[PDB]
RNA sequence: GGGAUUAUGACUGAACGCCUCUAAGUCAGAAUCCCGCCUAAAAGCAACGAUAGCGCCGUCGGAUCUCCGAUAGGCCCCGGGUAACCGGGACCCCGGCGCGGAGAGCCAUUCGUGACAGGAGCGGCUAGAACGAGCGCCGCCCCCUCUUCCAGUGACGCACCGCAUGUUUGUGGGGAACCCGGUGCUUAAAUGACUCGUAGACGACCUGA
RNA sequence: UGAUCCUUCGAUGUCGGCUCUUCCUAUCAUUGUGAAGCAGAAUUCACCAAGCGUUGGAUUGUUCACCCACUAACAGGGAA
RNA sequence: AGCAGAACUGGUGCUGCGGGAUGAACCGAACGCCGGGUUAAGGCGCCCGAUGCCGACGCUCAUCAGACCCCAUAAAAGGUGUUGGUUGAUAUAGACAGCCCGAAUCAACUAGCCCUGAAAAUGGAUGGCGCUGGAGCGUCGGGCCCAUACCCGGCCGUCGACGGCA
RNA sequence: AGGUUUUACAGCGCCCUCCCGCCCCGACGCCGCUUGCUCUCCGGGGCCGCGG
């Protein structure tokens, strides 16, 4: 069936600015600006109030399919939100058995060079993307902190370097060397 | 039958052939949903043919007339039972249509069970058509035009009259 | 349009590429030339690996035993395009393969055209003719990943042909505000001669 | 986005169809295709037409849902839909397009005598202000 | 100019069988079966040059012929009309222009 | 040597308060695929050289014979978006939006020749290369404009006696011929034989005179 | 392999090998993977996948077998 | 078995024509030579006559989609793809899900389309192009297209005349 | 579910009456079937009038 009116509003802090270009928002907060075009999803983007107005999805006579990106768009602009003003912490720590796993950080957090993975004299040289700032987390071990504004962005760039510390022609099961996502966080803590 | 057009509704009544053993049979009414009078004809001897012992040759038919919307200007709430023969077996159905006329509502279900279902026409049985209130309605494509004060836009208006201007320097609007 | 042009020139960017071709051999056939600008924004309906995969076996059809005479798989949009009408013509005799000499496809807008009007077939419009919910496969792109080495060269001088057109328009805008501001100043001047047109529904 | 909607009491305009060209008040929504319009002081008696040939103006009445025609017109009249109308550039543009379509040899003669004199007039004080510019 | 264009777009015809004693027009701007009306009985003629030279009626002779006709009904729902002629109109001439006059008048 | 990706492993994230590689949207990804490199070079084409009494602008060449098409006012130009867009003004505001700042329109365009009143061809400059302008912006000569529209007064241009191929682009495009006043260059090339042997069945090909 | 007898009896040259080209994938090997009763090594199951490779010999006219070695593997077939 | 052998009837052999792309046999319809009209079966994005209807409602996304007698293959079994339907059970004495929160939820079954199941050899076949608000599927409306069929007329011959003239 | 509890600051049904309360439109661009011989110098297009 096509439902007639399906809404979602979004509350948007004080501190944050989010304006619209027909499909386009545009978050400013006072960690960044961040700019996502959703001229795919097809919906109505309406910005209710005037004391730091609210964002309002509405879709018009949408199947199934169509009802389920409401949220997914709402769910982004709060991502867009809670990145702009707590950022993304998404924290990783080496796992190894034998070979310590050496991460070195170059290039101002742009560029991972990891080596001694299992022994191999390969370095892997994993590069983040734009705004993903990774460093060797203090206090820990072998902790590998990663913070920017996008969450798929500090998310994509966790997981070239999880990817890249892949076992290959082994027991994936005993051979559980590697670097993996441990902690989902924030960088800022509210 | 081929359901064309539009299924106006007859009032057939009809009776086995009186004789001297049994003067004036018991007369039975039917509700038959037909493009014309010669198919609800038809249609009546299929139904009574087989709920009551008496074909077209031992009966006749007393009336045939059709049956008028008596509120054809009030949106009305249709629950409508039917059967139908699928590819697999036989299975009782019922659905809600909303429509003006109740001949209105019945040509919905064909083409509702024909797009749906894929079932023809002649596989369709329609049992029982009731003008249901808003109250009473558990179809929940029914129940969304169940709200006052509804408003909608008509988003994304598909463009029509694409060749009255075959060829024009103008990309259509879609916003209005 | 619909006027029997002499030239129908037509913008292939947001066209389908049936669509398009079904209603452009229709032309060539009544005797109209055709010039159909920017193939490679012509866009086909269904996912574009769908419609890589039917071009990749399309490569596929080559003569076994002498590919030099078998299917001409030819990766331009434009003559994409061009074969997509042929397929729709009867190119086998005169009449049809007069049909392709009045049809003339480009990849971009050439200079000859860059200069003219550009017309659009609503009733090929991806926008018109598909939901927006469905995918779409840009002809442009599909060429590139087939064999179409001029891609990057074509975009360069649309961007350059585009750079130049806004700056005349820029220009025709401040002819018409000059245009509208003497409307007002001969207003007076003019006005027996509005009211004809008045009189007559030509002006509003 | 939006600003025009189908509700109870949207003045529409029939954009063809039957009753083309003329304006209807959507009493009641049968679908998402039908609603159910009533034009009183328009001609067009209450019936069911679809939502692709109805275009929706910025006009609403104020009446309730399936309410009868008696009460449809009092809405009509008191929102004085036939007067801002007829006052609308659209509805100008239609009566524009019908004196046009119903010019005569003579009449388009006389209008190309004006266009032909009144464009010179415009375009001679267009090369004026175009030079002044400059 | 007192006559308005039209194409010849062919001959009428199913799929396999052609019956060249009827032709169909393409007119300009009539695009429905119902705007056809005025066109309905109007002269047609197929204008062509050839090598040498002919009589003009009230001119001096040139290489211009005319193949004369008539529309004679509609064909379809998009504008397209019947024309029969006095002579079959040769197959060279599909695409061409054929001049439908404004008589015999009926306005 | 690259590109898009397959299998696959993932990201964000709903549907389904959780979850989820998927639904929208993203990432990595291969002896595959496509391309590059490489080989061929089209009834495809470009630049450039040289062009034997032969050819040009003549200015609108004048007046003649032959073919071959059509056509029968227009070579009207933002980019584009579509759950939006357009115009104007110092991101905001105003205005328009079944889209008259409209390709359903717009711009043209509605018989002449001569006596009357109203109505508003040379030099500079900059620019165009995707298959280049039937270019533009200035200031000086050429006459006096049916420039265009509304009104007139007294005349003639066969008014060819009801009749078709009229009317446009058109000063069209190809030939070869024929008369008048000014300019270009006439130490052009290919090929045969001979020669060469980096070549080769024969032609062809590489050469040299 | 049969069953059938439709085409061919004023003829379509008949087994195998040699030779040579291309094609199919129901993948032996190699590339990228998933799974295990995957610790490693080896092996098995499965997926994308026919790009590339798939041998030298003894015996037999042999296709088919069998054995000797070699090898990443010595996969199976079609094209009268 | 496109095998072999029967029964009824039709067809075909002996038969062209419209349609099924193609074709012996299917569908329509059987044929003197023609003009006009209108149909059948089948069709009307383009090839290719005709929907260039502001056709109705719904279903459907396929990284092997689908696309109509005969007919040019596909099954058992599956899908938390998606849309209907059937029958139960918990729920504002607070369910389901997540770790209190505050309103529908859960389960079985079934039926459409789609998907998996689904591997062959020269490069290739809804006929081709292509089509995804469709040119797909189902239910239908209006208009339209033409057969050597039907209707009207002209002509030829044959047949018949309960026919006409010495 | 309009107005603040069922008509109130909108409306929507269903009964009992009031001559069917009474008047008015009869399938009318809201929905059917047809002449009881439908009427029209009532229009328009195409085709051809052969013989005698
Ligand atoms: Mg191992
Ligand atoms: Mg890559
Ligand atoms: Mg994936
Ligand atoms: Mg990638
Ligand atoms: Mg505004
Ligand atoms: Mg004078
Ligand atoms: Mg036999
Ligand atoms: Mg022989
Ligand atoms: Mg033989
Ligand atoms: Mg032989
Ligand atoms: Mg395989
Ligand atoms: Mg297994
Ligand atoms: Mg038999
Ligand atoms: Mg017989
Ligand atoms: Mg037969
Ligand atoms: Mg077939
Ligand atoms: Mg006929
Ligand atoms: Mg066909
Ligand atoms: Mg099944
Ligand atoms: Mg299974
Ligand atoms: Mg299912
Ligand atoms: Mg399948
Ligand atoms: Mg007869």
């Amino acid at each position: 069936m096509k439902t007639i009116l399906s809404n979602q509003t979004v509350d948007i802090p004080d501190n944050v600015t989010v304006s619209l270009k027909g499909r386009t928002v545009t978050v400013k907060g006072p960690r960044g600006v961040l700019r996502r075009e959703f001229n795919h999803i097809n919906l109505e983007l309406s910005l209710l109030g005037k004391k730091q107005k609210k964002l309002r999805v509405d879709k018009w006579w949408g199947n199934r399919k169509e009802l389920a990106t409401v949220r997914t768009i709402c769910s982004h602009v709060q991502n867009m939100i809670k990145g702009v003003t707590l950022g993304f912490r998404y924290k990783m720590r080496s796992v190894y058995a034998h070979f310590p796993i050496n991460v070195v950080i170059q290039e101002s957090g742009s560029l991972v060079e990891i080596r001694n993975f299992l022994g191999e004299k390969y370095i892997r040289r994993v590069r983040m993307r734009q705004g993903v700032a990774c460093a060797v987390s203090a206090a820990q071990k072998d902790e590998l902190v990663l913070e920017g504004n996008d969450i798929e962005l500090v998310s994509n760039s966790a997981a070239l370097i999880q990817q890249a510390t892949t076992v290959k022609n082994k027991d994936i099961r005993k051979f559980l060397d590697g670097i993996y996502v441990s902690e989902k966080g924030t960088v800022v803590e509210a | 039958m081929k359901a064309s057009g539009t299924l106006r509704e007859y009032k057939v009544v009809g009776r086995l052939l009186p004789s001297v053993k049994n003067p004036a049979p018991p007369l039975y009414r039917m509700r038959i949903f037909a493009p014309n009078h010669v198919v609800a004809k038809s249609r009546f001897w299929y139904f009574v043919s087989q709920l009551r012992k008496m074909k077209k040759a031992s009966g006749e038919i007393v009336y045939c007339g059709l049956v008028f919307e008596k509120s054809p200007l009030k949106v009305k709430n249709f629950g409508i039972w039917l059967r139908y023969d699928s590819r697999s077996g036989t299975h009782n159905m019922y659905r809600e249509y909303r429509d003006l006329t109740t001949s209105g509502a019945v040509t919905q279900c064909y083409r509702d069970m024909g797009a749906r279902h894929r079932a023809r026409a002649h596989a369709i049985q329609i049992m029982k058509v009731q003008v249901i209130a808003a109250n009473k309605c558990r179809r929940p494509a029914i129940k969304q035009f169940h709200d006052s004060k509804i408003k909608f836009p008509l988003p994304h208006r598909v463009l029509r009259r694409q060749h009255k201007p075959r060829f024009t320097t103008k990309r259509p609007n879609t916003f209005f | 349009a619909d006027r029997f042009n002499k030239v129908l020139i037509i913008d292939g960017r947001g066209h389908l590429l049936g669509r398009l071709s079904a209603i452009v051999a229709k032309q060539v056939l009544l005797g109209h030339k055709i010039v159909v600008v920017r193939c490679e924004g012509i866009n086909i309906s269904g996912n574009f690996y769908r419609n890589k995969l039917k071009y990749l076996a399309f490569l596929r059809k080559r003569m076994n035993t002498n590919p030099s005479r078998g299917p001409y798989h030819f990766r331009a949009p434009s003559r994409i395009f061009w074969r997509t009408v042929r397929g729709m013509l009867p190119h086998k005799t005169k009449r049809g393969q007069a049909a392709l000499d009045r049809l003339k496809v480009f990849d971009g807008i050439p200079p000859p055209y860059d200069k003219r009007k550009r017309m659009v077939v609503p009733a090929a419009l991806k926008i018109v003719r598909l939901k927006p919910t469905r995918k779409f496969a840009l002809l442009g792109r599909l060429a590139h990943e087939v064999g179409w080495k001029y891609q990057a060269i074509t975009a360069t001088l649309e961007e350059k042909r585009k750079e130049k057109a806004k700056l005349r328009y820029s220009k025709k805008k401040v002819e018409m505000k000059l245009t509208k501001q003497a409307e007002k100043n001969v207003e007076s001047k003019i006005a027996v001669y509005t009211d004809v047109l008045k009189k007559y529904g030509v002006l509003v | 986005v939006f600003k025009r909607f189908v509700e109870i009491g949207r003045v529409a305009f029939i954009a063809f169809g039957p009753h083309e060209g003329k304006l209807v008040a959507i009493v009641d929504v049968i679908d998402q295709n039908r609603a159910l319009v009533d034009g009183p002081c328009t001609g067009v008696k209450r019936q069911a037409l679809p939502f692709k040939c109805l275009q929706l103006t910025d006009y609403v009445i104020k009446v309730p849902h399936s309410a009868r025609q008696k009460y449809v017109r009092r809405a009509w009249e008191k929102a004085e839909i036939s007067k801002k109308w007829e006052e609308s550039s659209w509805a100008k543009k239609i009566e524009a397009r019908k004196k046009r379509a119903a010019m005569s040899d003579f009449d388009r003669y006389k209008v190309s005598k004006a266009k032909k004199m009144r464009n010179k007039i415009i375009r001679h004080e267009m090369k004026k202000l175009q030079k002044a510019a400059a | 100019r007192l006559w308005s264009k039209a194409i010849f777009a062919g001959y009428k015809r199913g799929l396999r069988n052609q019956r060249e004693h009827t032709a169909l027009l393409k007119l300009e701007g009539v695009y429905n079966r119902g705007e056809v009306d005025f066109y309905l009985g109007k002269r047609c003629a197929y204008v062509y040059k050839a090598k040498k030279k002919t009589a003009t009626p009230g001119g001096k002779p040139n290489k211009t012929r005319v193949i004369w006709g008539k529309v004679t009904r509609a064909h379809g729902n998009s504008g397209m009309v019947r024309a029969k002629f006095k002579s079959n109109l040769p197959a060279k001439a599909i695409g061409h222009r054929i001049r439908v006059m404004l008589y015999p008048s009926r306005v």
